């Protein structure tokens, strides 16, 4: 259990202590903790050593526990994967025979089904590796040998079925990225070429054998074969009939069988029409035996065991697959109406299963059917296919209305600081589920508005009587009601909403107590927000709704206020017009009333809700087009926050120490959040407010920054977790947010550059440089990035001084490993990308040593394992190569200085197993660069060798570079790869596959020819 | 009641967040930086359910090919598994079948959850409509976000149900 004992395991001067190897492996699996790491290091270290497999046999001969035998098998797999083409031929034959003999011996023992199945599987995988390495050429009779030996014994045949399945998986499913392209084509052609023999064996076992495990393994293999085999074996043999009759109905075989059928149903081919019909017919005739249509499949799944559940899901998959691909074939056969309906009935039953995955499988088909019927004809209460499906479309509509998922998703998420904000998750599986249910229901509502309205009226009647009254059920009904918004004509929509609102009002009046009234009040709020056309059509209705929301903003009950604010912002965005223009029966536009009453409306809201409110009002203000009226609206709009802001600025002028008061900093952060939301809504004209506070804001930023910095130097890193430092960092972040957010939406780069940028240089940038490393706010860099991206040229001239502040001192934070200060790395290369992409003359205008530093930083970027960092680094390098190619004068000097350097760095990354994610970029660059050398490059990279053209110098230089990088390569290999670099420099995916082939080659030794 | 522990094996492509996930479950900390796991680290997690506490010895493995170690081997004697990818890198999803293959070749029949991490990032690349691999492999899928706690415990909850056999188990987070 000691490091020395572990080190003994790898001496190579003495016999292996299989006793000790077992102890170390048992430490690997059951070793508790601190030596576990040791034991793993030692086992990996031995496994990767060059001697490797010399002991493999010893391990297998003498060891007592399974894990150690498995470890030896790992070593054997390593040798076969990498150094097989360099073993002497007799060694390969000995390993071949050792392996198939071990496979034989293991299966014969009864215990194999028992005990270590894992070990048998690993052995079969070893043999499949040997096959992948040399199956056609060096083992030409293999398929014949094992097909014949399978008719001798049945256990041998079952294990050989597993072997054939693994070979199919390795040749046809996972060949790309593990096997070179030509060898993949070769293995596929070789398996496809000798397949009829294998299929004979399978037909024989299926039709004749009564060994249940062997039959199961054969079916499992037939699955993977269905993935790739020619259609003749599937649709021109006994196969479909044999599956449906002999295996689909018997319990232990029903899953696999059905899976196979599903795969066969996935094939989309015009020539096997009848067969497909058969496949449906027969399959249905079996399902009605095993699963009578009267069955509560919801209960059957809810109570049932694992294979029952798997069969229900496989049934959903089969019916969805077949119907989507071949519903037309059964539609045009009258003698099959009843059967088709039955299948649909099945789906409906399966749709009641409370399992969101199975339900998504069903909703896939329901959306398909609704979309097909809508594309046939989009009009209401006759086309033929819809006439076929009419007896059950109402069942489908009831399903959608009755199981509607929640429309949007909110969650309380805590930021980098302590603040828990209410974040609406934007793009999730559940929201996509809602959108699919909505699409289906909207299709079917277009097919018949009356039927949808009737189902909803019945659900809501059941709400009113108390039969189906629950917070959950009312929520679901209202979600559906909102989901069909826009599906009906505006007149039908109005009549329908009038009834809905009236009945919901009556239901409210009926129930008593805050909890019931709260649930009903939101549902009403949600429904109203979901119908903006109705609101724009009726003015008083809308005014009264808005008046109530303002009322609800004082309800202390939880969620009433939140829903009030959410509905307010939805209505404000969707009806902004109606607040700025004077309405019929009104003396002044509503915005002026709201602005006169802000302080009355928001006194009881929590800060986040106030932010939401101000954003909602900002949309209205942005709707007003006359610049002067809009200015006055903005001034009254920001009255209340500006009051507290000016109070705090004045107190700070009198005494700065109030900027260390907790509640003062909390208020400053809240005010800045309010400004940020207002700016998002209002847009460019918000400048009038921004410029009003700008300088003041920058001032407080500076001060707070310094505070945090000093607070670090006094107490180190710990101090960054205290509430006060936390709220100060919040102020800094909201300041940067407001600045970059207004700049993002500013339509005057001239004014921005001359007015708003210069104060940043000393207030934030040199302040960033002056901060202690841990105090530097990464969000500085990113904000600058945004500014650059928006300013373009109007900011080129200022690139130097900015870089004086942020560049040098940021590099030294992120050039001593690849991991610390991640936010800074990301934002830094974002800023550098912005500069290179929009202000390239600045790179041309700096000293060459500094440009060398910039280029080095780019290279440093794409060496990252942080994918986004390396990705933006490659993008920078690519657009930089093009930008250099833009001007002929410095292009040749840049090439002479950096071309080979860039090439060797990129090659260091391309051959790295940790950067494959960037392949598409790598190719795109290399291709480009190599194309550049074919023509378009005039000067010579090497002053000493001018005879040689760049292609000749590049060819031999890169070949030398790879030969010295990977010494175990062949000269022919390297020459072929280097010439392929030039040959494929205008087919980027072919170039990519060339790189992937080479990346496979650099992982295994090769001897003499490819053979 | 009984301290009923199970071996979980956690796999997926590099920098997918497997380790960040386990960190937040173990100490509530959210690690901001990528520090590649070498070989595997086995951390125990303990949840408390309405029917007694449950213990997951999580074998957080290394997705980087460089540092795979005994990749194949760690899967031995495992009761359950999680396969993770990154909804912001299509590559990480295209490799889900490979992790699943190498996983079920060792432990042929165990409950496996498939997780799409980083669902908080607004520029999602692996579109939610496009995750369908788990269907025919009878795997359960979730949209966790290690930073937002979106469906934070749902994978462990689902696995605890599938291992204890009570389709109504619940985490209570008792002392
Ligand atoms: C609790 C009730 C209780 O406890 O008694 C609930 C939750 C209420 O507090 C919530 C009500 C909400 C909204 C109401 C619907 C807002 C009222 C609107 C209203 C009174 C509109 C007037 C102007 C109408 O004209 C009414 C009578 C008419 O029915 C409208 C709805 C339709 C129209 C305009 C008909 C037409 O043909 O033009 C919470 C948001
Ligand atoms: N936006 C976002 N980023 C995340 C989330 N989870 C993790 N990350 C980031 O992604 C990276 C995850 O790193 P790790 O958790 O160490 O990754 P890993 O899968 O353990 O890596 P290996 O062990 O090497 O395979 C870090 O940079 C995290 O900040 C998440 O839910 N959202
Ligand atoms: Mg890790």
């Amino acid at each position: 259990l000691a490091d020395h004992a572990a080190r003994q395991l790898l001496d190579f001067s003495q016999k292996l202590d299989i006793n000790l190897l077992d102890n170390v492996v048992n430490c690997l699996y059951h070793g508790e903790g601190a030596q576990q790491r040791m034991a793993q290091e030692v086992l990996t270290h031995l496994k990767e050593h060059p001697d490797a497999w010399t002991r493999v046999d010893t391990i297998l001969e003498f060891s007592q526990n399974m894990n150690t035998k498995y470890y030896g098998l790992q070593i054997l797999e390593n040798v076969i994967k990498t150094r097989w083409k360099i073993l002497p031929r007799n060694q390969c034959e000995g390993i071949k025979k050792y392996v198939v003999g071990l496979i034989i011996k293991t299966s014969s023992d009864p215990t194999c089904v028992e005990k270590e199945k894992v070990y048998i599987g690993k052995l079969n995988m070893i043999l499949v590796q040997i096959l992948k390495q040399e199956w056609p050429k060096h083992w030409p009779t293999f398929i014949s040998d094992i097909v014949g030996a399978s008719r001798t014994s049945e256990s041998l045949c079952q294990n050989n079925m597993v072997i054939l399945k693994l070979l199919s998986e390795e040749v046809f499913d996972f060949s790309s990225g593990q096997i070179t392209q030509v060898k993949s084509k070769h293995l596929k052609d070789s398996m496809c070429n000798e397949f009829s023999q294998i299929f004979q064996l399978c037909q024989f076992v299926m039709e004749n054998s009564q060994n249940a495990p062997l039959v199961h393994a054969t079916l499992e293999t037939l699955l993977r074969f269905l993935n790739w085999i020619p259609l003749g074996y599937i649709f021109e043999t006994k196969l479909i009939s044999t599956l449906i009759y002999k295996f689909l109905n018997v319990p232990m075989f029903r899953n696999v069988s059905l899976k196979c059928l599903t795969e066969i149903a996935g094939v989309s081919v015009s020539q096997y029409e009848e067969q497909f019909v058969t496949l449906f017919t027969l399959t249905m005739m079996q399902l009605k035996q095993m699963l009578p249509l009267n069955t509560n499949i919801r209960l059957a799944y809810s109570n049932g065991k694992d294979d029952e559940q798997n069969f229900i899901q496989n049934l959903s998959l089969f019916l969805c697959t077949f119907l989507k691909e071949h519903d037309q074939l059964i539609e045009k056969r009258l003698n099959l109406r009843e059967t088709l309906m039955e299948a649909l009935h099945y789906m409906l039953l399966v749709s009641e299963v409370e399992e969101t995955e199975i339900f998504k499988i069903c909703l896939e088909y329901w959306n398909h059917l609704a979309a097909e019927l809508y594309r046939e004809s989009p009009f209401s209460t006759v086309p033929p296919r819809r006439q076929l499906y009419l007896p059950m479309l109402f069942k489908v509509r009831l399903l959608m209305v009755s199981r509607m998922a929640k429309p949007e998703e909110a969650a309380a998420v805590e930021n980098d600081q302590g603040e828990v904000v209410r974040e609406f998750m934007k793009d999730t599986d559940s929201i996509n589920l809602y959108k699919n249910m909505r699409e289906t229901l909207v299709y079917l509502t277009h097919l018949d508005y009356v039927d949808t309205e009737r189902i909803m009226t019945e659900k809501l009647h059941n709400q009113v009587n108390g039969t189906e009254w629950s917070w959950k059920n009312l929520n679901t009904l209202c979600w559906a009601i909102g989901s069909i918004s826009g599906a009906m004509h505006e007149e039908d929509e109005k009549r329908f909403l009038v009834t809905v609102i009236k009945d919901l009002l009556g239901l409210c009046e009926q129930k008593r107590g805050k909890d019931n009234k709260a649930i009903i009040a939101s549902n009403i709020m949600y429904i109203v927000g979901q119908y903006p056309r109705f609101l724009r059509a009726h003015w008083k209705f809308l005014k009264t709704v808005v008046n109530k929301l303002f009322e609800f903003m004082h309800e202390t009950h939880d969620g009433v206020q939140d829903m009030a604010c959410d509905t307010f912002i939805k209505i404000a965005q969707k009806c902004r017009r109606h607040f700025v223009q004077v309405q019929v029966g009104e003396v002044m536009p509503f915005i002026d009333e709201i602005l006169n009453n802000i302080n009355t409306i928001i006194c009881d809201l929590q800060p986040q809700q106030v932010h939401t409110f101000y954003e909602a009002v900002g949309y209205m203000i942005g709707a007003q087009t006359d610049q002067t009226v809009q200015e006055h609206l903005i001034e009254k709009y920001m009255l209340l926050p500006n009051q507290v802001w000016d109070s705090i600025i004045q107190q700070a002028t009198k005494n700065v120490d109030i900027l260390k008061d907790p509640e003062t900093v909390k208020q400053l952060g809240s005010i800045l959040k309010t400004n940020v939301r207002a700016c998002k809504a209002v847009g460019h004209p918000f400048v009038i407010q921004l410029g009003r506070i700008y300088l003041d804001m920058l001032n407080v930023y500076k001060c707070l920054s310094e505070n945090i910095s000093a607070a670090i130097q006094a107490n180190g890193e710990m101090v960054t977790k205290q509430p006060l430092i936390r709220s100060m960092r919040t102020v800094k972040r909201e300041t940067l947010k407001l600045i970059s957010g207004w700049v993002s939406r500013s339509n005057d780069p001239q004014m921005v550059a001359e007015n708003f940028v210069p104060p940043l240089l000393d207030a934030v940038l040199i302040d960033y440089q002056r901060n202690v490393p841990a105090a530097r706010e990464p969000e500085v860099l990113s904000t600058m990035a945004i500014i650059v991206n928006k300013l373009g040229g109007h900011i080129t001239a200022e690139i130097p001084q900015i870089f004086d502040a942020v560049f040098e001192c940021t590099l030294n934070m992120i050039n001593k490993d690849f991991e610390e200060y991640p936010e800074h790395r990301t934002n830094f290369f974002l800023l550098l990308q912005a500069v290179n992409s929009h202000c390239f003359p600045a790179f041309l205008a700096i000293p060459p040593t500094q440009f060398k530093l910039v280029l080095d930083s780019i290279i440093w970027a794409f060496k990252h394992t942080m994918r986004n960092v390396a990705d933006t680094g490659l993008q920078i390098l690519f657009t930089l190569l093009q930008n250099v190619a833009q001007e002929e004068a410095a292009a040749q000097s840049f090439y002479q200085t950096y071309f080979c350097d860039i090439l060797q760095h990129i090659f260091s990354v391309v051959t790295d197993t940790s950067h494959t994610a960037g392949l598409t970029m790598h190719a795109s660059i290399l291709a480009y660069m190599f194309n550049l050398v074919e023509e378009g490059k005039i000067s010579t990279s090497l002053n000493p060798g001018n005879p040689v053209n760049n292609q000749i110098f590049l060819q031999e230089y890169v070949a030398n570079l790879l030969k010295s990088a990977f010494p175990h390569l062949q000269d022919a290999q390297v020459k072929l790869f280097v010439t392929g670099l030039f040959s494929l420099n205008q087919d980027i995916p072919a170039f990519k596959e060339h790189l992937r082939d080479f990346l496979v080659q650099i992982k295994e030794f090769a001897g003499e020819d490819t053979s | 009641e009984p301290q009923v522990q199970f071996k979980l094996v956690l796999v997926g492509d590099g920098g997918t967040g497997k380790t960040t996930f386990v960190k937040r479950h173990l100490t509530g900390e959210f690690e901001k930086k990528y520090v590649a796991t070498l070989g595997v680290e086995v951390h125990p997690l303990v949840f408390h359910t309405n029917r007694g506490p449950i213990k997951f010895n999580v074998w957080d493995t290394a997705g980087l090919e460089k540092f795979g170690g005994l990749r194949d081997g760690y899967y031995i004697q495992a009761q359950c598994a999680i396969i993770m990818f990154d909804v912001t890198s299509r590559v990480t999803y295209k490799n889900v079948p490979n992790w699943h293959r190498d996983l079920v070749r060792v432990c042929e029949n165990i409950p496996i959850v498939l997780c799409g991490n980083k669902v908080d990032i607004k520029d999602r690349k692996v579109k939610a409509k496009s995750i369908v691999f788990h269907r025919k492999k009878n795997l359960q899928y979730y949209d966790i976000s290690a930073k937002s706690n979106y469906n934070f415990e749902k994978p462990f909850l689902w696995l605890a149900r599938k291992l204890i056999g009570d389709p109504n188990l619940e985490f209570v987070a008792m002392p």
